[PDB]
């Protein structure tokens, strides 16, 4: 429930913008990370399962780091599609369930 | 996580003069066998798929009778005649009836008489034959490595699936980082299915064996047919009334539907939908680690702190299985593991998981290990750090004798002879073994084919009470034996 | 009908569950309670006709459980 | 190949029943959790339920308002939400995940259904 | 463990199928045809006794 | 899996012409392949039977080919004659049934 | 020598039986089948069998639609066909092959019955 990830997120189209949200032992430490870009009025996208696995469809400009309690999903040659909220999503053995971060958004001077 | 929980797991441990051990694989059980300086590997028959079947019989379990004609002839003037009769489509029956001037014609006493109504089948249940060398088995065989297996329930990633038929005795599987493991199963002495059909009805399949399958009292088509009109008793699904000498009638006796899910009582339900595949029996495999090395031996081990993201959980098998992570540097290493005494100067505990390595940083490894009955501590990792995990395996080396000796004689009560194949590295005590099995098998099969468990009670405690009250000595302790056996036959059977 | 030849001992089972194998178990001596409370009559001359035929303990009471076992089963 | 049912408006202290259905494949191989985002929210995991096994888990912020259940003869999973509030109001969302203990990977989403609470 | 019966099987022509008659033992037995390279092993089963 | 035939054949008078006639294992590779010669609006003629066996009083110029999975036709010498339709028939045992190539018209130049 | 009966005109959902006489010699030691060819396709396998012994056998594709038979008083084979449409239009032919299962050359040919659908 402590996991925490910055509001919001700003980056220049070609500019590797980390949103790094950390947790606890058990939070995020101990479990694996998940990141999902959710565009608006969408459901959310499944973008790094486990810790850095990219699902099959998935490019490559999107990447997954993970520390020793907290994770960071790196960006690529942003662009403004990329433009969403960003969360992490990690089980938490404390609180024995699912946790998810509290989203970050994409602030991309594209327009 | 396969073939950990799944309660019907068989530790094959060992191999023979030429690195092979024989293993037989049940659909719902799993093997798991380890050899010195080999990795330890899970074995798992999933799928056992029948193709190209024969139909050899069609029956009939619901009929509908129309058209409904009858004749009589009058006393002493022979027997009547209908012309629906030529047709064999229509059930007739002859009887008797009482004729007089008030029934009809000249004189009095019983009239002949004849009724007659079309057979329509609406609903049947088809059974269906292979041969032997059309079936197909499928083997999973997952490295017994410990890495967290891929997304999806094994079917994919780790695990290699391997197809055995008949068409060649040698199946080959490579598993990276492991070498190849070959294997020779025997998948025609396993269900023998010249003597079973595969029986489906409704949106159900059962195994069934042949002759009863044959002796079946319903209307049948000889599964040739084509035309699905001319069956055979019709008799059997229909009844003819004369209650009082008057008149006779044909009525249709009801769906057969109940009745046959109640007659097959014990044969086996399979799928026969999307294919004929089952998921019932076992096959006799020869594994072969000649080319089996084990996977990450080259690596050193790590210098680093491990944490137990997940609790130590014992098994249903007397093992524990323990998630760690790794924190340190080295990516690819081997884990420092070990089950020690409280001191640390003995080890007192085998690893499953042999050669555990933690390939990435961030994936957990799951580490299997068999500790001793009582207090050990599960060592991890170099000292800065290390762990040291204490457990009590709460059992006896005398309970799981006694329980690994009652597996065994359930084995036995269900291969048969086939047991003996079970772990067997080519010994000659298990060859004359399997030799007297299957003598004692035949002459048992022959005795007590087509009786139920409770008349398996009945004759054994009938023939353990005559070898009781037995003069013979020998005799004595023959017929106790036999009655023994008997006895508990019958109280592990009919599952 | 059909369902007077179950599928019971063909020497088919496997360590799979059978069709209805927990169900099944029981149902004969089930059966067979049900009718010898229902017809008490024809047990007590059962009992009499195997004490009668029977020379030793051992035989009054096999031909008394015969008995008693196929009165039901030949209905 | 999730599919939800249609957006439905309710009141204070109603209930709601989500309905997920599942294709053949994922309701006997697959898990199957709930997840709810508020109007300009982040997103909020409720629970989860392995349809051939049942006995789904809830997060502590949903136990005893929550029920997840699976009807195996359509193959769809059930969502009921109880004593509905306006923080009760948000999409939710239905999607599979490994069905381990330690697979929470959502590969599978469904297009969400809409519930809206207010006191009209 | 068996003798075959079309004794000294050759092949007169490559893609000209040969069919050979065998008498294997009661029981387990294994046919192989061919040599290692490419050697197929066949298992059958004989019934009798 | 079944026979399949080049839909067309192009050639010239006194020319080499070999139709391919390809399968899988379980028809042509397992099975004998025959060769059929139908002209317009006539009963197919038996050209070749087993593989590259010519039936009694068939001329020489017809030479059939019989590759592992593969089998084709030859034709030595090209006339008005040979335009005509050619199937390839081989005994499919997963189909467990006769599968036909399909047909090939040999299209003879010089018009 | 392996003659056909004659063209026959017929309408959907009919049925149409095609006889094929031969000798003797060819109707107890050979196999008959029937191979059928739409205009303007190729030609596609129906069925055939060994008169001496007669059970047919069928293609898939016509499973369930066909009956061949052998009358051996009359040394003929016939054909009939069920639920006929207009894709069934085409000529059928009658061949004459040995009756062993690896060699199918039909060296001998009928001339062929052309079963239509439409008017002549
Ligand atoms: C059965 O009765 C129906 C209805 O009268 C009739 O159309 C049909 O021809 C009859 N069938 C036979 C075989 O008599």
């Amino acid at each position: 429930s402590v996991l925490t990830q910055p509001p919001s997120a700003s980056g220049t189209p070609g500019q590797r913008v980390t949103i790094s949200c950390s947790g606890s032992s058990s939070n995020v430490g101990s479990n694996y990370v998940y990141w999902y870009q959710q565009l608006p009025g969408t459901a959310p996208k499944l973008l790094i399962y486990r810790n850095n696995r990219r699902p099959s469809g998935v490019p490559d400009r999107f990447s997954g780091s993970k520390s020793g309690t907290s994770a960071s999903l790196a960006i690529s040659g942003l662009r403004s599609e990329d433009e969403a909220d960003y969360y992490c999503a990690t089980w938490d053995d404390s609180l024995s369930g699912l946790v998810f971060g509290g989203g970050t958004k994409l602030t991309v001077l594209g327009q | 996580m396969r073939c950990i929980g799944i309660s019907n797991r068989d530790f094959v441990e060992g191999v023979s003069g030429g690195s092979w051990v024989d293993i037989v694989l049940e659909h719902g059980s799993c093997v798991t066998t380890m050899a010195k300086n080999k990795p330890t590997l899970d074995f798992e028959l999933i799928k056992t798929e029948a193709k190209h079947p024969a139909t050899l019989r069609k029956y009939c379990i619901e009929a509908k009778l129309t058209n409904t004609t009858t004749a009589s002839r009058c006393p002493t003037q022979g027997e009547p005649s209908l012309n629906e009769e030529q047709d064999k489509r229509f059930v007739c029956k002859h009887s008797m009836v009482d004729r007089g001037w008030g029934n009809g014609c000249g004189l009095f006493g019983k009239g002949g008489i004849v009724t007659c109504a079309m057979f329509t089948c609406k609903k049947n249940m088809e059974g269906k034959i292979v041969q032997p060398e059309n079936l197909e088995y499928t083997i999973v065989i997952t490295p017994h490595s410990g890495e967290e297996n891929a997304v999806g329930n094994d079917t994919g990633k780790h695990g290699k699936e391997i197809k055995v038929t008949p068409q060649s005795s040698i199946t080959e599987a490579e598993l990276t980082g492991y070498g190849t493991v070959t294997m020779e199963c025997s998948p025609r002495t396993g269900l023998d299915f010249n003597e079973m059909v595969l029986l489906q009805m409704e949106n159900k399949a059962w195994l069934v064996h042949r002759q009863w399958f044959l002796d079946l009292p319903l209307p049948w088509l000889p599964g040739a047919d084509t035309q699905g009109s001319n069956w055979i008793q019709k008799e059997t699904l229909v009844t003819f009334k004369n209650p009082h000498a008057k008149k006779q009638d044909v009525v249709v006796l009801g769906s057969q539907e109940g009745a046959m899910h109640t007659a097959l009582t014990g044969a086996t339900e399979i799928q026969m939908s999307s294919g004929n595949l089952l998921f019932t029996g076992h096959l006799k495999c020869r594994l072969r680690m000649d080319k089996l090395q084990l996977k990450g031996m080259s690596y050193s081990m790590c210098t680093g702190k491990f944490k137990v993201v997940k609790e130590i959980a014992e098994t249903q098998h007397g093992t524990i299985v323990i998630r760690v992570q790794y924190e340190g540097d080295g990516s690819p290493c081997k884990i420092p593991f070990e089950i020690m005494d409280l001191e640390k100067r003995h080890v007192l505990g085998r690893l499953i998981t042999v050669n555990p390595i933690v390939t990435e940083k961030d994936s957990p490894v799951n580490i299997e290990a068999e500790p001793p009955f009582g207090d050990s501590y599960i060592i991890i990792g170099v000292e800065p750090g290390q762990l040291k995990l204490s457990w009590f395996k709460k059992g006896s080396s005398i309970g799981q004798m006694f329980e690994t000796t009652m597996r065994g004689a359930k084995r036995m009560a269900i291969l048969g002879d086939t047991a003996w194949d079970f772990g067997s590295l080519g010994g000659v005590f298990t060859s004359i073994g399997k030799a007297l099995h299957q003598v004692f098998g035949a002459i048992y099969g022959a005795a007590f084919s087509g009786v139920s468990w409770t008349m398996k009670i009945l004759i054994g405690v009938v023939i353990t009470w005559i070898g009781m009250n037995s003069r013979s000595t020998s005799l004595s302790v023959s017929l106790v034996l036999v009655g023994v056996v008997t006895l508990y036959l019958g109280v592990m059977v009919q599952a | 009908s059909v369902a007077l030849v179950p599928h019971v001992g063909m020497g088919l089972e496997t360590r799979t569950e059978t069709w209805m194998s927990s169900e099944g178990a029981w149902k004969h001596a089930q059966r067979i309670e049900t009718w010898v409370l229902r017809h008490p009559g024809f047990t007590i001359m059962a009992a009499i006709l195997a004490y009668t035929i029977g020379t030793t303990y051992f035989q009054r009471v096999l031909i008394f459980i015969l008995l008693t076992a196929v009165a039901p089963s030949m209905t | 190949q999730l599919v939800e049912s249609g957006a439905e408006v309710k009141k204070p202290g109603s209930s709601v029943k989500v309905s997920c259905k599942a294709s053949g494949g994922t309701f006997n191989n697959y898990a199957i959790s709930w997840v709810r985002q508020a109007p300009g929210q982040g997103l909020e995991w409720m629970g989860g339920i392995i349809p051939i096994f049942g006995g789904a888990n809830y997060a502590q912020k949903f136990q005893g308002r929550v029920t997840i259940t699976a009807d195996r003869s359509t193959s769809t999973v059930y969502m009921e939400l109880s004593g509905l509030r306006s923080e009760d109001t948000a999409v939710y969302y239905c999607a599979r995940r490994p069905q381990s203990i330690f697979d929470w990977n959502f590969d599978l989403w469904g297009r969400g259904t809409l519930v809206t609470v207010s006191s009209a």
